């Protein structure tokens, strides 16, 4: 149990968009900030002082080195960092000519104002190019939670009023090809010298989005702190049923040196390594069965945050009715002393 | 001795059923291929298949009545036979006039005439084979089918193949004589019924816990089956298995139920207090349940034990209803048996495809054991009353 709260800034020399969101309980706060600069980034501050503040200046983020930080130094932990840099065409037409990337850097994102509204605690991000995405583009939804719960989406999930979801989503699109299947370009930034490690884990509940039996996870560190996770499914259409699985394919982590993908203001703001990016691929769907060709939007979701990452509880239902069945052999053994006397 | 030792009447009735064992799979052999024939999608097809599940009910229970107040028990088989050679060959008709409701037709046929004459059969030997070696001709009737679908499945195939190439390329009406020379198996049946029948000329010279039974057989014989007819999409998300090798998995429950059940029938009888051999059957099936479902645990073990609890529960569980009802009687209860079973599975098979997209996998498997465990008392049950009485 945790309040929210969110808040944006704008220049004038210069508007641009930003979210800031903030979220406050007995003695922990976290500090996610949303920027769409260029890149679409995010970037987590953990403090166990229970008031914290930020101290912007865009003086200096008008080769911009500036400082972004709190002002609790000492409260300063974990920061960590994702920065969407990148959207691949991937073509594959025999089973794959890799068709030049679509650089997210050239967007003219719209107000954020225009579409915040805190009775829902959501947002959105529509860049659209400058030269495709003629009619729509990528449409980012940031979420915040308030208090433990599960959402009635198709695609379902446990937040634990401490993280966030990112359903992300393009509308309108026009493909080079006769084939679908498209891949984002994750890099994430660990704060310690090191590689962060992917898993996959498996679950015996099945009662939410059938079908799928594995949740992928993604931990900077062995001890409490963020972590990743989604569910290996995308949605193409707003009815998202059973039918549409469209499963997706993670990679293996790199070591990538700098200027191999573009430079977030923001990160280098509220950092200062900028050389330990680690990034994977990350397809959509496959050409066995359906794909993305009848509708014009591909949906996928995923967490964010830090605490323990919950794994899943199993529902009343499916428990009473193992308790019944159980009462079969049980019930016998009362009718068999019945008999007997 | 009396007939041989029985030698010969074991080596007749085993052959008798070629002709709905064999020719029953005919649609399924022929997947696609006949699709592109005239015009065929696939709800269609699927209509071959409906007219042999859902008009059966009744019409095997009025057949059971004949069999018991009229024909009697030697002239059933006889006119069961040639109602599923007139299926038969009306459905070979249908295919040579290119008319397509002459082929749906020949279902409304065949599948009296199956089910008849699998009565028939079961009655039959019930009869003739009582006092030793009872269970064992249940054994070699349920190991038939299996040992001749397959053979029926790659040869009609290759038939296809081999008159294409020898006869040549007519405008794709081959298909009619393909049915034909696969129809020559009915004639088979025929020749061994009146070869029955004249064996049985020459050799002339209700109650409580039948309605217990009719719940086991219910219970296990529509919480096992469904689940096999599931099959391929659930071992490709619950565990990896490859589009290839995952159909071993799937088929095995079948291909390890023929080469096993003589042997359990043969055992059985020997030294064997039947209400036993059912309860660990049932016991060793929810385990197996419990285990697929409720672990990740290595699929091999879980199914190897649903072939045993299956070719023990089978050829052990029917010969109950030889000894509750008396003679006189059974050509009405086997069919009853047999209506009720075939109505369990066409009510469960729809219900169990309309949950699994709704609800997903978890909950199906805790309503298949849920199933399997209601049947599970109703055998406890029956051995219980069976205590007081006995015999
Ligand atoms: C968003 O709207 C506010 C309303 O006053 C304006 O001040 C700001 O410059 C706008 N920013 C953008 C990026 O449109
Ligand atoms: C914030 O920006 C102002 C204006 O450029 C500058 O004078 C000040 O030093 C900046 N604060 C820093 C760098 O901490
Ligand atoms: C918060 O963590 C910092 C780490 O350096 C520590 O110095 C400070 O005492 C901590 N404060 C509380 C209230 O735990
Ligand atoms: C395949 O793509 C070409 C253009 O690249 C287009 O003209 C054609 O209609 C496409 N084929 C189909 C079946 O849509
Ligand atoms: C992702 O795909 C692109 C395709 O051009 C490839 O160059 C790159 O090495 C792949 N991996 C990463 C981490 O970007």
């Amino acid at each position: 149990t945790r309040q929210v709260s969110m808040e944006v800034i704008s220049g004038w020399p210069n508007p641009q968009n930003l979210l800031h969101i903030r979220a406050v309980g007995s003695n922990s706060t976290l500090h996610y900030v949303w920027s769409s600069l260029g890149p679409p980034a995010v970037v987590l501050v953990a403090t166990n002082t229970t008031q914290s503040v930020l101290s912007v200046n865009w003086s200096l983020l008008l080769d911009p080195a500036g400082a972004l930080m709190v002002l609790p130094k000492s409260s300063i932990q974990f920061s960590s960092a994702l920065v969407f840099t990148r959207l691949l065409e991937f073509d594959s037409t025999n089973a794959g000519k890799p068709y030049p990337p679509y650089s997210l850097a050239k967007f003219s994102w719209n107000n954020i104002t225009n579409s915040l509204d805190l009775a829902n605690l959501s947002a959105d991000f529509q860049g659209r190019p400058v030269d495709a995405f003629a009619n729509g583009s990528l449409t980012f939804k940031v979420q915040a939670f308030s208090r433990s719960g599960r959402p009635a989406q198709p695609p379902r999930l446990l937040h634990t009023a401490d993280v966030c979801q990112l359903e992300v989503a393009l509308v309108g699109a026009s493909p080079r090809g006769n084939h679908s299947l498209f891949g984002l370009e994750v890099a994430t930034l660990g704060q310690g010298p090191d590689c962060p490690s992917v898993n996959e884990r498996n679950s015996i509940d099945d009662e939410y989005a059938p079908a799928v039996f594995q949740l992928n996870q993604l931990l900077w560190g062995s001890s409490p702190s963020g972590f990743m996770q989604w569910r290996p499914v995308a949605f193409s259409e707003e009815e998202r049923a059973r039918e549409s699985a469209l499963p997706c394919q993670a990679s293996t982590l790199h070591s990538t040196l700098a200027s191999s993908l573009p430079h977030s203001p923001i990160v280098q703001a509220f950092f200062g390594s900028q050389n330990n990016f680690c990034a994977f691929n990350l397809t959509f769907g496959a050409p066995t069965g359906p794909g993305y060709w009848d509708q014009y939007y591909l949906c996928w979701s995923m967490l964010l945050g830090m605490g323990f990452p919950p794994v899943d509880i199993f529902s009343p239902l499916v428990l009473g009715i193992m308790a019944v069945a159980l009462g079969a052999p049980g019930l016998m053994f009362l009718g068999g002393g019945l008999f007997l006397l | 001795s009396r007939l041989a030792h029985r030698l010969v009447v074991l080596s007749l009735m085993c052959f008798l059923g070629f002709g709905s064992y064999f020719c029953y799979d005919n649609p399924a052999a022929l997947q696609t291929q006949v699709k592109r024939d005239m015009q065929v999608n696939t709800t269609k097809f699927m209509l071959l298949y409906a007219w042999y599940s859902w008009p059966n009910v009744v019409l095997c229970f009025l057949g059971g009545f004949l069999i018991d107040r009229i024909f009697g028990i030697r002239w059933g088989t006889v006119i069961f036979s040639c109602f599923v050679c007139i299926g038969q060959v009306i459905f070979a008709l249908g295919g040579i006039f290119n008319a397509f409701w002459l082929m749906e037709l020949g279902r409304f046929v065949f599948g009296i005439g199956g089910e008849s004459l699998a009565v028939a059969q079961n009655t039959y030997a019930v009869s003739w084979f009582k006092g030793k070696e009872l269970n064992l001709v249940f054994g070699l009737q349920l190991s038939m089918a299996r040992i001749g679908s397959t053979v029926n499945m790659n040869l009609m195939g290759w038939l296809y193949g081999k008159i294409e190439a020898l006869l040549g390329s007519a405008g794709h009406m081959t298909l009619g004589v393909t049915l034909m020379i696969g129809c020559i198996t009915c004639i088979f049946s025929l020749i061994c019924a009146l070869a029955l029948a004249y064996l049985d000329r020459r050799a002339e010279k209700f109650s409580l816990p039948l309605i217990l039974v009719f719940v086991i057989c219910v219970c296990y014989y529509v919480a096992v089956f469904p689940f096999i007819g599931l099959g391929k999409v659930f071992f490709m998300e619950k565990f990896r298995f490859s589009s290839q090798s995952a159909s071993a998995i799937n088929s095995i429950v079948y291909i390890i139920s023929a080469p096993m059940s003589p042997l359990f029938g043969l055992l059985v009888d020997k030294t064997g207090k039947n209400i036993i051999w059912v309860l660990y059957a049932v016991a060793a099936t929810l385990v197996s349940h419990m285990m697929l479902a409720f672990t990740f645990w290595n699929p091999w073990i879980a199914m190897c034990l649903l072939g045993f609890s299956y070719s023990l529960l089978a050829c052990a569980l029917w010969p109950m209803v030889a000894f509750i009802v008396p003679e006189h009687q059974l050509g009405t209860a086997y069919g009853f048996m047999q209506s009720i079973q075939n109505l369990g599975l066409a009510v469960i098979a729809i219900l169990a495809g309309m949950i699994l997209d709704s609800k997903g996998y978890l909950l199906l498997e805790v309503f298949f054991i849920a199933c399997v465990s209601l049947s599970l008392l109703a055998v406890v049950c029956l051995y219980l009353v069976n205590r007081a009485q006995g015999g």
